[PDB]
């Protein structure tokens, strides 16, 4: 199949970008700056584990929104999307395999950002009893890749839509404010003024809006001990739809990634 | 045969940007698309390839519809400006296309020899040139058995020694039975290279030919300067009365301005005084016809300084 | 004389880059630099606008150093590839090099009437094409009447029309007494408007003079195209037995190359026998003169149509 | 003159720049921001204060993303080819470059902090209004005086490089070390140094960062939200020689640029 072969492209061009291995460095030695650093003021593992799934917050938005603002229209500005079109694929085998290829990007990412990370706690305490750290990284790691796939497939909505570099840009740092660091930031606000006609108890039944609140959500499972986040403490579905909503907003994503993609 | 389009037009609104498009293409007759104002020099051009469809009539590459991949396997293409991704090197960049293309990999390094790439592949494309990407651009349009290729402007930044063989490479592939579609704006330099031509305006066709049929189909004057002319008198009359313009030039040859169509019985009457001697004929190049056609098209020409 | 580079052997690193060229230029005459695979044409072209230091040269610009400010008023320059500023609107960009060689402001709104872009004109940089980033840099070139110009291919993305109509503008400055400079790599089409060639190679000159000084040079055959004959097999084994490498474009085109004892008692063969629809007698290009010109250097021809 | 000539482009340019219009304003909706809750405080001289710290953050990064492609943006868009060739210096275009590139930041900040010193008309009526033409007198020619050394800091950077997005890698890498950087270096000469490398030559580490002298000039008097500054009454040197440094901070780095301008 020529998805995994247009998938070996992006891969290797992902892993030549000088920008993106600076910042997995950066994302990576700030993976055990707050490990180390959670441990000496320590002495557990689920209390800075919540500091540890708020770097993720910011970082593996940026760690997809640098890596996959470029791949419609960085492409459609260098030619070779409409070199690519002439070639025998489908238009969404060109996505799919971007979004495989920049997918394995990031998931190798937390696994040299949390993975050293991680096991640096193991070889830290020495009875920690490491067996049941991988029922909690496992839950962990998954999801910071299931974050950033979001993000991917984000990032390739708003490529799709714009007709230059510069403008991809303006748009990629306007999700990566909107997503992280506002619409967590209006719900504080909409807390405290929402309660005449508007009642606020009825507010987080539905609020799968925003998917690094979920990304927040599936890191505080049983091990909660937060601000915006004790909202979703009165949430009565289960966690494993918590799961299961924040792989639906890769495909819903996608579907208008590639309508997008139909319309260039 | 190659490429048989029957009565397409192209809209994107409701204003045609293409109309009545009738175009043919043999096997190793190689054509020129030329436009400057109406769409078609670009919008025909993806019409060529799967990139639009035709909205009112239908194409024909290769006897199949464009959007086939077996059809997309045996094609070329080269677009214009092109920049790829300049992080990726030299050789896996084709080692990118030749997977995509399914075109053999052994294939590849002699393609980088074909376009004399060897010493500049296993580098970044952002340290490529112009003419550097452009061999890189070719390279890719010869993977497999490519029996169409679509070039548009080739040449540009190219070396004047590597623009020459690249016609001859192309020369060597229309033998081999490999019709290409050129796209240029430089006129001269692909008139001595194409078999026919293509020119087009205000979204419309204008007239398919060979260069010895635009000449027949355009009344446009030639310029037949014979050196070494004898005897200076009657051979000057002759044709003036005759519906041309003799020049007397002094130094003892005479230069006649005809209307070719007249052609080669002049020129028989240019061997009919036994002494020719190395006569030199100057036939309107494609640029004059291009000239031409845009009156029949009715734009206008300029001021007599302006562009 | 308004440009004269006289000894000027440009090194740096002790590289020798520009080896030892001795290039005049008249007033109303047009100059072609043509040069490759090496730095010849290009530090030899910022030799002349003097933001290159001539080691061990004088070049004269109008009896004057090239560093003078009294002569960049008089001097126009077009580069590569000016993506100019993105966010300035077009007349406001061209009113920006207004006040900095210092023409007046009544001349930057005809330029962009002659200069086919008041259509365009006070829009955005960024929506214009390659062909009217080329009108632009023109226009600046232009400004405020220079003596001497220096175009560096300033034909790429251009309209063929205005490709033509362009050569006419710079004939307009040549009839002004305006010295041009073209520094292309689209060389056949520029030798019907220059009128000395000055190819170069590996630093160092090779040969410089008019067209019909360089055919009376060098010894080239001609290329005699002739479409629409009989047979053409029947004359590809004759013209071969000939002594002549003849080769077929169409299934009825051949093209001959001459020796000039065979360029006319051997025509009189394809008059009277075979008897085509067109007979195109091709000179001896500036493609063809910069092939030899080449060879005589180095860098011999690319084997079976590759490069 | 010639050098007004550039300048009346990149004032130009600047202003219709879409990038630095956003953050300017967002400076600008910040500055009224802290103005109007540290009004909502009575902290006046906790204001201005603040109000330092602001400009600290984006008063380097609005002359970072004026002048980050001012050299090597004119190399790679091939006008700077070009505009050797008119009846130009090549210092000429650099002073131009940098007057027109700095009259966008004297008119930055006073979009910016002017209308937070007339937010204090808005809501603190009875304050004393004459003072504030020393107090938010202070900010203007001060603020434009850091804005000016990382406009010099750009033309160094941007001379030096050969790519425009290698100017941008340096870009945000100067901006990181002047502001968070030697902020921290100079911290862990505190803690983690203990001051026993040396104790004494304490005061002179001041002069080699621009930032924290800004911080300096406007802290001057007023003491306060200090925290990393605590060596600002340690200085011998007086305040009105703490202006000359910094005016020596541009013109050291004008004149390095300069000298890369020249063996460009």
């Amino acid at each position: 199949n020529q998805v995994w072969n247009i998938a070996r492209k992006e891969l290797s061009d992902g892993l030549r970008n000088r920008w993106l291995l600076a910042i997995s460095l950066l994302f990576a030695v700030l993976a055990v700056g707050i490990a180390w650093l959670g441990a000496a003021a320590s002495g557990s593992i689920p209390a800075t584990i919540a500091s540890l799934a708020s770097l993720a917050t910011f970082l593996m938005p940026l760690i997809a929104l640098l890596l996959a603002y470029d791949a419609i229209v960085g492409e459609d500005e260098g030619g070779t999307l409409m070199l690519l079109l002439t070639y025998p694929l489908g238009r969404g085998q060109i996505l799919l395999g971007k979004f495989v290829g920049h997918g394995l990007i990031l998931a190798l990412a937390v696994l040299i950002g949390f993975g050293c990370a991680a096991l640096a706690i193991a070889l830290l305490v020495e009875g920690v009893e490491l067996g049941m750290l991988f029922w909690a990284f496992g839950r962990f790691m998954i999801s910071s890749t299931l974050l950033g796939w979001v993000f991917l497939a984000f990032a390739y909505v708003l490529s799709g839509k714009v007709n230059e570099k510069s403008s991809a840009a303006g748009l990629a740092l306007g999700v990566w404010f909107l997503f992280v660091l506002v619409f967590d930031l209006v719900l504080l606000a909409l807390l405290v003024l929402s309660e005449g006609k508007f009642n606020p108890e009825l507010l987080p039944w539905l609020l799968l809006l925003n998917p690094t609140d979920i990304y927040r959500l599936i890191n505080l499972s049983g091990f909660e001990g937060m601000g915006v986040l004790s909202l979703g403490a009165d949430l009565p579905v289960p966690a494993a739809v918590l799961w299961l909503c924040l792989l639906a907003w890769i495909g819903v994503s996608l579907l208008l990634a590639y309508a997008i993609f139909r319309r260039r | 045969n190659a490429v048989e389009i029957q009565g397409v037009s192209q809209r994107y609104g409701s204003m045609t940007v293409l109309h009545d498009l009738n175009l043919n293409l043999g096997e190793g007759e190689v054509l020129g698309l030329f436009g400057h104002n109406g769409a078609g020099k670009t919008t025909s051009m993806k019409l060529i390839l799967g990139l639009l469809s035709p909205s009112e009539g239908q194409v024909k590459v290769l006897g199949r519809a464009p959007n086939d991949p077996q059809v997309r396997r045996q094609l070329g293409y080269l677009p214009e400006n092109v920049t790829f991704y300049p992080q990726l090197s030299g050789r896996e960049t084709l080692r990118h296309f030749a997977r995509l293309k399914g075109a053999a990999l052994t294939q590849v390094d002699e393609l980088l020899e074909q376009v004399g790439l060897a010493h500049a592949a296993d580098r970044r494309v952002k340290t490529y040139s112009k003419g550097m990407r452009q061999r890189l651009g070719l390279a890719q349009a010869l993977l497999g058995e490519p029996r169409l290729l679509l070039l548009d402007e080739p040449t540009v930044g190219l070396d004047p020694i590597a623009t020459q063989d690249l016609y001859l490479l192309i020369d060597r592939l229309r033998q081999r039975g490999t019709s290409i579609i050129l796209c240029s704006h430089v006129l001269p330099g692909v008139e001595a290279h194409i078999n026919r031509a293509a020119i087009l305006a205000k979204g419309c066709l204008q007239a398919v030919g060979s260069l010895s049929q635009l000449r027949a189909e355009a009344g446009l004057p030639v310029r037949i300067r014979a050196s070494g002319i004898s005897e200076r008198d009657s051979w000057l009359q002759r044709w003036t009365d005759a519906g041309h313009s003799a020049r007397g030039l002094s130094e003892s040859s005479i230069e006649v301005v005809a209307v070719n169509g007249h052609k080669l019985v002049l020129l028989r009457q240019l061997l009919g005084e036994g002494e020719p001697e190395d006569i030199e004929i100057h036939q309107p190049s494609l640029e004059d016809l291009y000239r031409y056609y845009m009156e029949r098209a009715g734009d206008v020409r300029a001021q007599e300084g302006r562009l």
